[PDB]
């Protein structure tokens, strides 16, 4: 019938307690870093300080909530051209990762390992490019998940899109954008942002570029491709469109926090590029 | 009372002790003890082999030198102990694996001396490669050097030679060797060796991954890293030398998936 | 199958017979069988910090010193 | 989580069964969790105007001399 | 399950009461307004009175309800041109504030201090504007909310658009007008209205102009930007937008009534402007 | 079993805070903590300001240097503080001002070097002038040095100049400056600073008069005096110098007879 709702994220933090002047033995300013513990002071530890009633809380900054947005991971192409055209129909293909952007996955770098729901927004665009004053009928879009393994189309109309098993959306241009969850689906217990490994282990008894893999990389993270097309069939005036895609991260836990990235990224992987090493601007020891 | 002190510690493990008595404290990292794999986390059903004191004992490795010119040194694990006794035979002759760790880094000097080295043990410690004609390049063969370890620099230097690349790691120290702040490295587990304090850096790591078990020889679950937060520095003199030991000890190892033994291609 | 919460009001409305005092709920029902379908409730918990800043094997008392 | 209250009816249409009389009520229910996206319930209170009208530190008694 | 529901807004007046002739010492009629107080009277202290049951109420202009409105705060412009156009495609960037119009920066006016949610609905127009036969296609729209320090926008089409944290809208042409929510926000416990003071003190010490800022100016109120952008690629035929922003202060508080604006509002403070200083028309003093 | 320890204080007043890892206990002199004036010893009836942490805390004079010649050196409080932030302002602003101190000096240096520096505080430390033609001359300009203090010497030189004469004192270390013999300044409270020992001395101070408040601008009511007991030594250098710091808190002050601001003469 009706269900009605220990730290929570929007608790408010502890309050200031009044402390006055001090001489002792006790010293909570000394410490030693050599440990690896950070020193847990407070102000009444090496000042004086008044009673407060404290309101702030942390709730903005609860891991849901610093993940809680939609974030564009791609932009995909497509077409629907006149049949008279030389070029073929464009359908467009991504293979599906955080990775092509560099915002959402910054954020998801703060840490090394995650699992979460996947929220996709999809938002549609359309333009005319030949300065002709042709028209076109109002499209139909086809978004299929094409999951690792099933046939991945190779002409915008052939059998693959029939799609009996994988999921596919109908998106009809001018309507609200597009949007569907998915469950955390990684074939680990995690989604591992980082795999210091290989996919292949190379054996003395078999020649180099058998053994051989790239650094870093496993199908911990291959989660197949969306497959796009303009389901309407050619028209007269060519009209091209793109799809946006936006990811949200929901219920999400995380694990082992990470310095930030802080130079440029330089592909899927931790590389970075000659040119790109200066974070850093010039500023003086002594100068405010 | 008795005079216990956070300084002055014991470790024994199977048939191996370690003394220190310039510690300052140990780390257990996350707060997490090592463990065995608990039934409700389990995932191959093939009983384990569990070698308890045959592999969990301390290992020391080559010794290093730190110089007024050291940018800093890195290993991972399990691949540094790989060719350690038998726990590197248990690793290679099965498929899968787990363990944690006790790290003790040892390098003593003297009351006139100086210096500091941050020892951060990082959990899926990627690093950086040598080339920015193609990504996720470097070898199994350099990334992993086994005891020997590797080195950050203070430069990255490209590798031009596109006949036959180099496909290794070019780790530059200020960026961890993995493009994020060195400044910020303390946010993973680890002790500062600072020469007037302590001569030891002791870290308990527990077996970390997405995982609950995994493949050992394809992947590294921890990487060491030991750079010089202040360089070394000694009475006067332009050349001081101190050297710097490596004693790792497996903890709570077990192994899946039994087969005839893993030949990797190392060099 | 309602599940009714409250929420932490901030701005409070000139109303204490209506808006502003008499807690303020809001209704959440699910409408999928999937729970990835669900939004998200952001009723979330709390942790100390500890595990991250006071990773030593003994315990850390500020007033005293770190080594000893 | 439902609020209901009622409204002050103005026009009241020829009904005592159904419509104008027999109290109206009306129903508010809370869809989001964050107060600020609520609508305005509009249940506001009024008080003396005295801090501006009547700022004077000894009581104004209307009857009687102001300056005394 | 069911919630069902002290001088309210919507209570009825005081009655008169019935009074009758008066000859006595007592002198409600006499006053000294030098004390700063009003007079409290009610006809019944200077007239002969009827008893009437009073039923008209003060509903209509409580805080909430004489604020209960959108009110125009900007109209912002944008393009999608030709891709062989030598312009630029127009995004546009405002500066949050409800000082570029008049009305609703009057009413709020009427006090010193204020608490609000604040409401935002988004109208958007767009035209042709060459005089082509050309075409478009329905437009999106993105309206990212830009927070103070975050990366302004420089391109239609760069990074920032990317929106991983900023909270953005993608309205479509032709649909209901956009609308959000946001909290009270400010960095004090109220809105102020009127900050009478400056952003820097001037020290001796230092040169004039690094102590110097501008009178009456604090962050009390950045909010930060708005930017706007078609998000459809260009198209052949030139078409033109406005995104008109309405506010509405809901659950709102104030404090410290103020005299209202009574010449022409000149810039952002109080300052006015020369020829516009005579509010009053020619009336005779004995003329009705 | 904390490992808490004599040598290691810390100490908080207002917004300061002063650590120390090398003291030697500390002392309060007579056994008297600070006080404010209890109203049965009250003697103004007006209402007294009571400035609390904006006077209340850590002010550091400037530090001067310790050298094999140094004779030693003093200073006069309230006088020393007079231009020190908000005790200073209400000092000067009020006729009538009481004060109690934590009078902290510091001293480190290195365990090969030597000495050991007495630190006295001394009520009513009334010091001999330079005159042998007229007595108790010393001017007050002379007399209230303020932050800089002024210093002790070995020998007495008396002013002959008697068309302008200096009017400033003539302190005999030996003679503690005043006509006694320096071995019994220990009667007064005080504490040693000896380098192989500790780095710092800590004097609490109480309020100390024939009278319950009085005139803090006519009136020094302590003298702090430092010198070298046995004197400075390192290594076998012939000129080494160390600093000593003087940081000065007053405690539970309080002021009567509030007026417009004093102007002294100073120079
Ligand atoms: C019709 C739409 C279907 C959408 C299909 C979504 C398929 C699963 C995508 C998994 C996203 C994984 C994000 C984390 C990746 C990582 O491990 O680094
Ligand atoms: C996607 C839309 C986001 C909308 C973001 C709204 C940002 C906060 C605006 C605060 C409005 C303040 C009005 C009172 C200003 C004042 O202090 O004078
Ligand atoms: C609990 O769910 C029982 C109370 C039902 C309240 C009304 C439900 C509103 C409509 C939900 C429709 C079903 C959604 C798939
Ligand atoms: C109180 O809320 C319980 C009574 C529920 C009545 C039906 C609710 C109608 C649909 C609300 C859906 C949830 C809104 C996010």
């Amino acid at each position: 019938g009706s269900s009605s709702t220990a730290a929570t994220s929007r608790d408010a933090l502890p309050n200031t307690e009044a402390s006055g002047p001090t001489h002792s033995k006790e010293i909570p300013a000394l410490t030693a870093v050599e440990t690896g513990a950070t020193n847990p002071l407070v102000p009444s530890d090496t000042v004086q300080t008044r009673h407060v009633v404290q309101h702030r809380s942390r709730s903005e900054s609860s891991i849901e909530s610093f993940f809680a947005r939609g974030a564009c991971v791609t932009i995909m192409t497509v077409d629907n051209p006149a049949s008279t055209t030389n070029k073929d129909k464009l359908f467009a293909v991504w293979k599906i990762t955080y990775k092509d952007t560099v915002q959402l996955r910054r954020k998801l770098e703060f840490f090394t390992y995650s699992r979460f729901d996947m929220e996709l927004t999809f938002v549609v665009t359309a333009n005319f490019t030949e300065t002709n004053n042709g028209h076109a009928l109002n499209q139909v879009y086809q978004i299929m998940y094409v999951p690792p393994g099933a046939p991945v189309p190779e002409k915008w109309d052939d059998y693959t899109w029939q799609t009996s098993s994988n999921p596919s959306i109908f998106y009809t241009y001018g309507t609200a954008p597009a949007r569907i969850s998915v469950p955390y689906v990684g074939i680990s217990n995690a989604y591992s942002h980082f795999y210091d490994g290989f996919s292949k282990v190379p054996l003395k008894d078999q020649s180099a570029a058998l053994g051989d893999s790239l650094y870093g990389a496993a199908s911990l993270n291959d989660f197949g491709i969306l497959a796009v097309r303009v389901v309407n069939d050619h028209n007269p005036t060519k009209v091209t469109s793109k799809i946006r895609v936006y990811l949200k991260p929901k219920h999400i836990r995380v694990w082992c926090p990470r310095p930030p990235r802080a130079v440029a990224y330089y592909g899927p992987g931790v590389d970075y590029k000659d040119g790109t090493l200066t974070p850093l601007s010039t500023k003086d020891l002594t100068t405010y | 009372a008795c005079g216990y002190s956070d300084r002055v510690l014991q470790l024994t493990l199977g048939n191996s002790t370690i003394t220190t008595q310039e510690a300052a404290n140990s780390v257990v990292a996350y707060g997490r003890w090592p463990e065995y794999l608990r039934d409700s986390e389990a995932n191959p059903v093939d009983q384990p082999t569990e070698p308890d004191v045959a592999a969990c004992r301390f290992y020391t490795l080559d010794t290093v030198s730190w110089t007024k010119e050291s940018r800093g040194w890195w290993w991972k694990l399990p691949d540094a102990l790989r060719d350690m006794g038998l726990f590197g035979q248990n690793m290679y002759y099965h498929y899968l694996g787990r363990s944690g760790y006790t790290v003790h880094v040892q390098c003593n000097a003297s009351k006139f001396h100086q210096g500091a080295l941050g020892v951060f043990a990082v959990p899926e410690m990627c690093l950086a490669g040598d080339s920015n004609t193609t990504t996720m390049h470097t070898s199994y063969q350099n990334a992993n050097p086994g005891e020997k370890g590797g080195t950050f620099t203070g430069t990255f230097t490209p590798d031009n030679n596109q006949t036959s690349p180099a496909r290794r790691f070019c780790p530059v120290d200020y960026l961890l060797g993995n493009g994020t702040l060195l400044g910020n490295a303390f946010v993973f587990p680890h002790q500062i060796i600072n020469l007037r304090t302590n001569n030891c850096a002791t870290l308990v790591l527990p077996y970390v991954n997405s995982l609950s078990i995994d493949s050992m020889v394809k992947h590294n679950n921890w990487g060491i890293a030991i750079l010089p937060l202040a360089p070394l520095n000694f009475a006067s003199e332009s050349s001081p030398e101190i050297p710097i030991t490596l004693t790792i000890a497996p903890m709570c190892c077990e192994f899946n998936g039994l087969r005839n033994i893993t030949l990797p291609r190392l060099q | 199958g309602a599940q009714v919460s409250s929420q932490k009001v901030g701005a409070h409305e000139n109303s204490n017979r209506a808006y502003g005092g008499s807690t303020i709920n809001y209704t959440t029902i699910n409408y999928y069988r999937d729970s990835a379908s669900n939004a998200a409730s952001k009723q979330d918990f709390s942790q100390d910090p500890s595990k991250f800043t006071e990773p030593i094997k003994d315990v850390l008392i500020k007033t005293a010193p770190m080594l000893n």
